[PDB]
RNA sequence: GUGGAAGUCUGUUAGAGUUGGUGUCCUACAAUACCCUCUCGUGAUCUAUGUGUAGGGGUGAAAGGCCCAUCGAGUCCGGCA
RNA sequence: GUCGGGUGAGAACCCCGACGGCCUAAUGGAUAAGGGUUCCUCAGCACUGCUGAUCAGCUGAGGGUUAGCCGGUCCUAAGUCAUACCGCAACUCGACUAUGACGAAAUGGGAAACGGGUUAAUAUUCCCGUGCCACUAUGCAGUGAAAGUUGACGCCCUGGGGUCGAUCACGCUGGGCAUCGCCCAGUCGAACCGUCCAACUCCGUGGAAGCCGUAAUGGCAGGAAGCGGACGAACGGCGGCAUAGGGAAACGUGAUUCAACCUGGGGCCCAUGAAAAGACGAGCAUAGUGUCCGUACCGAGAACCGACACAGGUGUCCAUGGCGGCGAAAGCCAAGGCCUGUCGGGAGCAACCAACGUUAGGGAAUUCGGCAAGUUAGUCCCGUACCUUCGGAAGAAGGGAUGCCUGCUCCGGAACGGAGCAGGUCGCAGUGACUCGGAAGCUCGGACUGUCUAGUAACAACAUAGGUGACCGCAAAUCCGCAAGGACUCGUACGGUCACUGAAUCCUGCCCAGUGCAGGUAUCUGAACACCUCGUACAAGAGGACGAAGGACCUGUCAACGGCGGGGGUCUUAAGGUAGCGUAGUACCUUGCCGCAUCAGUAGCGGCUUGCAUGAAUGGAUUAACCAGAGCUUCACUGUCCCAACGUUGGGCCCGGUGAACUGUACAUUCCAGUGCGGAGUCUGGAGACACCCAGGGGGAAGCGAAGACCCUAUGGAGCUUUACUGCAGGCUGUCGCUGAGGACUCUCACUCCGGGAGGAGGACACCGAUAGCCGGGCA
RNA sequence: CGAGUGGCUUGCUACCUCGAUGUCGGUUCCCUCCAUCCUGCCCGUGCAGAAGCGGGCAAGGGUGAGGUUGUUCGCCUAUUA
RNA sequence: ACGACCGUAUAGUACGAGAGGAACUACGGUUGGUGGCCACUGGUGUACCGGUUGUUCGAGAGAGCACGUGCCGGGUAGCCA
């Protein structure tokens, strides 16, 4: 996680560094098919190494509060 | 490092050759204008009253 | 004195610039007849170096192989349609006036035709509340009503990318390198720490601006900086 | 255990720099040099060439720093005896 | 460097040999820029050369650079120019938009050449051998021909294939050494043509419900392993090339580790890592053509820049030569280069200075200050505190070990890889040289890495992530231009502009009176044009009415400028200092008082604290980590000191040669007093004084060097400031023109904007020209 | 209260010097003065002695090491004739 | 070119109720300063002898280099305190 920042920067920014990261490389289930194997392949880009499945979602999650709005209306 | 004989060593740059219209080493190889005659600035040639004095 | 930073800006010159050249597109939306019988596949991701957010690369029909804002869940495969009968789902473009009320949309024309100029930038959207024969509105992601021709089209729903703001630079270097790839002239000399010559906040012997902050509206280029015509300051109140 | 992150550590690797000696030199080897010590050395890194920004104007992580040994306004000639 | 010798009229430094040395990312090899003949030969020494010179980068005279396949040439990059269009009083000026061209010689892309031989000097260019590319022609073949592929790409970790090199084993050829049997060198052979294919991808078979696989991640009923197959690599292997070439000869064979080169797997991005020409796609024979430009040499302690044959500066590649060791480290040594980081001779060679070695006892007493020097040191084992943001602190600290020889064990396929064991044994000392941390505590500052005053400042200053406020819906905010136009912007509020504070943590009180900004505003004030009155046969002019922004007035606002006192148990002028911190890098008084520590402490630390004159983003407090930042203490150590000594190398001194500069009104062997514009070698009185020369450390010549920088003066200069004087840009606002029809309104036709277009939006407004009022250190 | 000497403190003046006479403290090295701190020799005492205290002659010699502080000065410590 | 001090004998005496407590003189030593000298002790001693690390000369022997001794031990003359 943040342990790659040693003693600096401070417990919120390498707190923060750590949780969004920690969701960011977490199995993420694909929209495409049902595996949890989404994984990041740059800002905002999203792929599924089972099925191939490229897609574009949040910056550090591939589903964002807001773009479960969309769906809803 | 200092800005006199340690920092001319750095000079082997060529700027100003020879010119095609008025043979002086002044034609700006890289501006490609001659800052002596104008060539490459101007059809008419470079010149300048105040290169003598005012009242001659 | 000395022209300040703000005034060595306009003159346009590298230091100052966006790196253009090595800029993708320009992502406007397609200019259709009518009908709307235009409908592409996403043949790609790609990375916006303009934006820090993805975009997609989408195969036209007829033929036309162009970059698109995408919105949020756009993925390869997938197939958009850009017109005004346009199937209402997220990824497709169509003019506000047959998108239905109540739904997100990105990349929103000021003008009919403009290509959008609205609601771009990573995880925004804005709102279509009411429609009508005469204007619809819209509130854009400021919070600001705004009155647009129903003609205007628009990308339903949100712009992918969101949540980039939720994670700190946290070092110089990562601020640097995202600078980089903008128009800007980065890091930030406080006016305070330079000399009087150099801005209205310079000299003294301890830092500090030996005047108020809040400039007024009608001040020159030169003088303009600290605080613009504000309204108020501060947090109190 | 594996893995191998880092404006991460040591390091006269290349390369960059310069804390102290207030050493040597001070009609110098040199109009900014020499020696030892010292600091950086995967990055906001260093480096070559090309290219752009011009004088009340540039450029400046700001020292009024830098813009060809000169800058709190370059250089040249002219105004000018 | 030295001894011999060669040449020459002449030899320390020109050449030969021997002996002795120096250089190893360079002092060697190839080159870019730049220089421009400095290159080679012959003949010379007046000039140039730190002395000499027969020498030379010098002088005279000749000579030398050979290309289809190495660059250029071709392509396009940031970007530049030209033409057209537009602006400008105008242009050699100026932004945009079209078109065209220009823009890369080591080091972007790119059709094709290798090996050897030859010259005094060129050489993938000439010559020999072999090969290849493009175009064109002829011929055979071919109807395919443009889709796609390539050119073509970031950073970090890593597997696999694999050549050179290096090393190990054994053989062959030659050399060296001479108690041994060791040691050294060589053992060769290209482009190209042909062939082989690992990885990746995919297909067939198969049928895993837990197996397959990796260094690691991982893979699978959406079909794992296994089996077969398609496509498919090297600058690599193999065969030809080659009774080519090369070698005196032999003219090997295997192996390990493997730069180059080839091919995969993984990870990172608020960062996304060129383009175009060209090539492939798309056969073969034979013939012809392949022009133009560059080509020498240096590439640096003498060929470049720095006035110089300057200890400086100056790009690339040789990063795999041996021992060493972790190593592209040190040290020593090859290949190769050099004795030109170019004056020599002499004196146990004094004083004195530079750089350095060794110092008894004491051990920081030295000093502003351990400045300088030293101490420690590599690797392994044991062990490691406070504090902490749980990362770190940490190599904390402290303790022990370390060589050689003999025989072995374990890990691994193995290394000429690594980890151990037993016995033997030497020294004062086993990281034996070299390489190689001294350690600990308290306090202040800035969080951190980072930046800076080229040439006296590296810091606490700037930056920074983080915090905050301000402006703006894009026909925007901010900014450049006289204009035409332009940056931001292939951007759109999760944006980007303008400012302040400066990581995290706990927090951030009161004040809107003044000033600033903004909003509002009945009434007041508020310009010009038009309008009305007076005046004028007209006009000047006087007055009136209307009244925009602005001001008065009201309100909002301090993470806006800033403020938070005196007095009494409110007063100025709004409030009257809250949390914290506190004698501070802020406390004058002041060496404050108490304590700690010391023999003794204006220091330092802790506490107190009425604070001359602390205090909350003018941020307060606090703080782990970090630091060539400031201060203090301790252990260790030492020539810093007591107190100096001896030694080493280079100078100094004497000799040959070469050979400056600073400075100079004159006189001048001075000393003690006095005098004098009061700070005299020169005046007065005395005293002393034979001339000249060598070495010395510098008392005096108010020594030399610079028309004092300090201070003042000048109706001197410049940079900077502002509610100084006066103006000028700029913004806001009214009015007139553009400008049309029917104190509030509709319309469309100018004009503006959007749209490829139709058309849509807006609209007599806005933009623009003119003028008037307000603001106006942005500027003069 | 009165009279003086010095030129170590400070003040005053503006005589010399602005085409420059480089600061304080320290250090090192040399000479000097006496208004004597010690040492020699004396006089007095509220001088038994020992020792103090005061005074006279006298400048031959000596007057040292350390803690804070840049400090001079001074405060402090152990030695000392 | 010598200044100064401590100690012993004088003497637990003179003096003094006691407490305390001298001197002349003769001696021994210390300190500061001064001039000189090296038998003694100590330092140095890149004369010299030895040990030993890395590397090169094939090993051995004997040597070079590692800065004017690679490092370490001893140390004659001489110079020194
Ligand atoms: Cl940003
Ligand atoms: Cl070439
Ligand atoms: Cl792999
Ligand atoms: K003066
Ligand atoms: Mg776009
Ligand atoms: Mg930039
Ligand atoms: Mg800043
Ligand atoms: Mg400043
Ligand atoms: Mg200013
Ligand atoms: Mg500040
Ligand atoms: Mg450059
Ligand atoms: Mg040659
Ligand atoms: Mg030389
Ligand atoms: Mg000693
Ligand atoms: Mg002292
Ligand atoms: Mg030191
Ligand atoms: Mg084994
Ligand atoms: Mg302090
Ligand atoms: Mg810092
Ligand atoms: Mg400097
Ligand atoms: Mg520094
Ligand atoms: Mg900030
Ligand atoms: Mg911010
Ligand atoms: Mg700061
Ligand atoms: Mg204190
Ligand atoms: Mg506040
Ligand atoms: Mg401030
Ligand atoms: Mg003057
Ligand atoms: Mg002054
Ligand atoms: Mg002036
Ligand atoms: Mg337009
Ligand atoms: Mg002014
Ligand atoms: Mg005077
Ligand atoms: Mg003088
Ligand atoms: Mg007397
Ligand atoms: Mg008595
Ligand atoms: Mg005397
Ligand atoms: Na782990
Ligand atoms: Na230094
Ligand atoms: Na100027
Ligand atoms: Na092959
Ligand atoms: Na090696
Ligand atoms: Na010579
Ligand atoms: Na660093
Ligand atoms: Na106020
Ligand atoms: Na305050
Ligand atoms: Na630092
Ligand atoms: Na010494
Ligand atoms: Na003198
Ligand atoms: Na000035
Ligand atoms: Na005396
Ligand atoms: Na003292
Ligand atoms: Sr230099
Ligand atoms: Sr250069
Ligand atoms: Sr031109
Ligand atoms: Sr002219
Ligand atoms: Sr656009
Ligand atoms: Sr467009
Ligand atoms: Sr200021
Ligand atoms: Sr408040
Ligand atoms: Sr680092
Ligand atoms: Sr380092
Ligand atoms: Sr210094
Ligand atoms: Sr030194
Ligand atoms: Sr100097
Ligand atoms: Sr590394
Ligand atoms: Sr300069
Ligand atoms: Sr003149
Ligand atoms: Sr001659
Ligand atoms: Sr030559
Ligand atoms: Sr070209
Ligand atoms: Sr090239
Ligand atoms: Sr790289
Ligand atoms: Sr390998
Ligand atoms: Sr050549
Ligand atoms: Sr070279
Ligand atoms: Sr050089
Ligand atoms: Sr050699
Ligand atoms: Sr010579
Ligand atoms: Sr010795
Ligand atoms: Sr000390
Ligand atoms: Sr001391
Ligand atoms: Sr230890
Ligand atoms: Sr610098
Ligand atoms: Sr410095
Ligand atoms: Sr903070
Ligand atoms: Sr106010
Ligand atoms: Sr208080
Ligand atoms: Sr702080
Ligand atoms: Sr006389
Ligand atoms: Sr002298
Ligand atoms: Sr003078
Ligand atoms: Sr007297
Ligand atoms: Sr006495
Ligand atoms: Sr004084
Ligand atoms: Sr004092
Ligand atoms: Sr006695
Ligand atoms: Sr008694
Ligand atoms: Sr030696
Ligand atoms: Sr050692």
């Amino acid at each position: 996680r943040s342990g790659r920042f040693g003693a600096r920067y401070g417990r919120v920014s390498r707190r923060r560094v750590a949780e969004i990261e920690s969701e960011m490389n977490e199995d993420h289930a694909c929209p495409n098919c049902g595996e949890d194997r989404v994984d990041r392949q740059g800002t905002g880009i999203w792929q599924c190494s089972y099925c191939d499945y490229k897609f574009t979602g949040g910056s550090y999650k591939p589903e964002t509060p807001g773009g479960k709005t969309v769906r809803r209306s | 490092t200092g800005a006199g004989t340690p920092s001319q060593g750095k000079k082997n740059t060529t700027t100003h050759t020879k010119c095609r219209r008025c043979g002086e080493k002044s034609y700006h190889t890289k501006k490609k204008v001659c800052s002596s005659c104008g060539f490459g600035k101007s059809a008419k040639r470079r010149d300048y009253e105040w290169q003598s004095k005012a009242g001659e | 004195g000395r022209r300040i930073q703000g005034q060595r800006r306009g003159r346009g010159t590298s230091t100052f610039r966006a790196p253009s050249h090595r800029y993708k597109a320009d992502l406007e939306h397609r200019k259709v007849e009518d009908g709307d019988v235009i409908a592409g596949t996403v043949v790609d991701i790609e990375h916006d170096p303009a934006r820090s957010a993805p975009v997609a690369a989408v195969e036209f029909e007829d033929g036309d192989r162009r970059l698109i804002l995408a919105p949020e869940g756009v993925g390869v495969g997938d197939e958009l349609q850009v017109g005004v009968s346009a199937e209402i789902a997220p990824g497709n473009t169509l003019p506000l006036a047959e998108i239905p009320e109540g739904v997100p949309v990105c990349n929103v024309e000021s003008s009919p035709g403009d290509g959008g100029k609205f609601a771009r930038a990573s995880g925004v959207n804005a709102q279509l509340l009411t429609h009508d024969r005469n204007v619809a509105v819209v509130k854009l992601p400021s919070g600001e009503m705004k009155r647009l021709d129903p003609q205007c089209r628009a990308t339903i729903g949100v712009v992918a990318g969101g949540g980039r703001t939720d994670k700190p630079f946290v070092k110089a270097g990562n601020k640097h390198h995202k600078m980089k790839a903008r128009g800007t002239k980065w890091p930030n000399v406080r006016g305070v720490a330079m000399n009087a010559v150099d801005h209205p906040f310079g000299g003294g012997g301890r830092q500090h601006p030996g005047k108020p902050k809040s400039i007024s509206r009608n001040a020159p280029p030169g003088r303009k900086v600290g605080d613009i015509a504000s309204k108020r300051t501060g947090r109190g109140g």
